[PDB]
């Protein structure tokens, strides 16, 4: 009555698909210069 | 009549060819599970008879 489903399915393998990057807020280290600046939150320079 | 001979190596070789089989069926069904109806695969064997025509040839009646 009740028996497993007996179908076959072949797998073919694995790729790579993107590389994310975790745009999260690094710390801030001390420099001590008076020409250096650092972003605290999002936006980038141009 | 000298030629049972035939007769006789014959059937040894029909029976040799499905021990044979049974034994090379069993083999390719070691690790099978779940056959059909879902009931589990069980191994077979086969006996040997002779057929008493004294002497005769071998048969194998059933598995």
């Amino acid at each position: 009555q009740t028996t497993l489903p007996s179908g076959l399915q072949i797998g073919t393998g694995v790729r790579p698909v993107a590389t994310e990057r975790l745009h999260s807020q690094g710390n801030l280290s001390q420099t001590n210069n008076s020409k250096d600046v650092a972003i605290k939150g999002q936006g980038f320079f141009q | 009549a000298l030629l049972n001979i035939f007769d006789i190596a014959g059937s040894a070789l029909a029976a040799q060819s499905k021990r044979l089989n049974v034994a090379a069926s069993n083999l390719a069904n070691a690790d099978s599970v779940t056959g059909p109806d879902g009931q589990p695969y069980r191994a077979k064997q086969v006996v040997f008879q002779v057929d008493a025509a004294a002497t005769g040839g071998v048969k194998v009646a059933s598995v």
